């Protein structure tokens, strides 16, 4: 939830998904044509395409900053993904703010 | 062809696929296949490089090159 | 994350510019000031008082109700957490990395 070995978990909060479009350099890893939060199996542009299973309703996406991992839709929850850095030093988790 | 999966026997059109696949000229199935014939030789799509290498560039049961 | 009845809410942002499209926190910041500030009361642009010896990447503190001492370079983040004075939420704004 904060660190898994050598991987830092970074929760970043945004007003909405459109505000991420201004966030360099990470915006180029999103696929903004897609609905529902995605994670990346590798480092390429538009690589965050894999549907996170049963996501929190305000989760916007997950970006692992290095290495590779299994790449499938509706198979891995956010908690499972925190175990799948596979060498990534940072796992960035993008959240939409909600007021309590 | 420009708009198609680059696997020799594959004709899947990628103009409607996710940009990641259209960028790298590979359909989803062949991106995950253990091997496909590409440019006349056995290759596997490297997860790390987003491109095919010949099989000896991969260690055992690996989807990225060493 | 709790001091009695006060919830302490840590929010981490991409950059200070990301806060400017955040209702309701944008109007309580004073973006003409540099260095993280806290508010002594509820009013537009009330986050003006300099937090003392602020940690790296702290962007500001907003208490969502009531009043407290209002002064520069006097209250650390740690002491501010005792200074809600009835505030139901203390928002602590951070810069990532
Ligand atoms: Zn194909
Ligand atoms: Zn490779």
């Amino acid at each position: 939830e904060e660190r898994v070995g050598d991987m830092r978990i970074v929760n970043i909060t945004f007003s909405d998904i459109n505000s991420i479009k201004n966030f360099q350099p990470f915006s180029q890893y999103f696929d903004f044509t897609l609905t529902g939060p995605r994670y990346n199996g590798n480092i390429a542009q538009f690589a965050m395409i894999w549907k996170i299973k049963n996501p929190p309703h305000n989760l916007l996406g997950v970006f692992f900053d290095n290495n590779t991992r299994d790449d499938e839709d509706d198979k891995y929850t956010l908690e499972e993904l925190k175990q799948m850095g596979n060498g990534a030093k940072n796992m960035y988790i993008f959240w939409q703010y909600e007021q309590k | 062809g420009s708009r198609l999966c680059q696997v020799d026997r594959c004709t899947v059109n990628l103009t409607e696929a996710k940009q990641y696949y259209r960028r790298h000229r590979v359909c989803e199935v062949h991106a995950k296949a253990s091997a496909a014939t590409v440019a006349g030789v056995r290759q596997r799509f490297c997860q790390q490089c987003s491109r095919f290498h010949e099989l000896p560039e991969f260690d055992e049961a690996k989807r990225s090159c060493r």
